[PDB]
């Protein structure tokens, strides 16, 4: 939950790109614009030399 | 939802019509009439 350059409208809440999948929420208590990047993740490959 | 627009007569503009009102929860309105 990062600090987001988006400005929602006065009545909006969600934060939605064009995957069906959440990436910005509305703080409810303090008014701010939080991203919703996951959480790292990735293949783990082995390079060996035999 | 609520939308207030000037003009100089329905425009052919476009706005959106912002929500403001979430009244809680009522039951069955299937009539209504205007408080002239
Ligand atoms: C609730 O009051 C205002 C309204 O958003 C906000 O600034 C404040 O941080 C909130 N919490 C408390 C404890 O006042
Ligand atoms: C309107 O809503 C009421 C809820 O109490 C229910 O009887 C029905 O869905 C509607 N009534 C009708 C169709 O007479």
């Amino acid at each position: 939950l990062t600090e987001s350059n988006k400005k929602f409208l006065p009545f909006q809440q969600f934060g939605r790109d064009i995957a069906d999948t959440t990436d910005a929420v509305r703080d409810p208590q303090t008014l701010e614009i939080l991203d919703i990047t996951p959480c790292s993740f990735g293949g783990v490959s082995v390079i060996t030399p035999g | 939802y609520s939308k207030h627009t000037p003009i100089n007569d329905l425009p052919q503009g476009f706005s959106a019509l912002e929500p403001l009102v979430d009244l809680p929860i009522g039951i069955n309105i299937t009539r209504f009439q205007t408080l002239l």
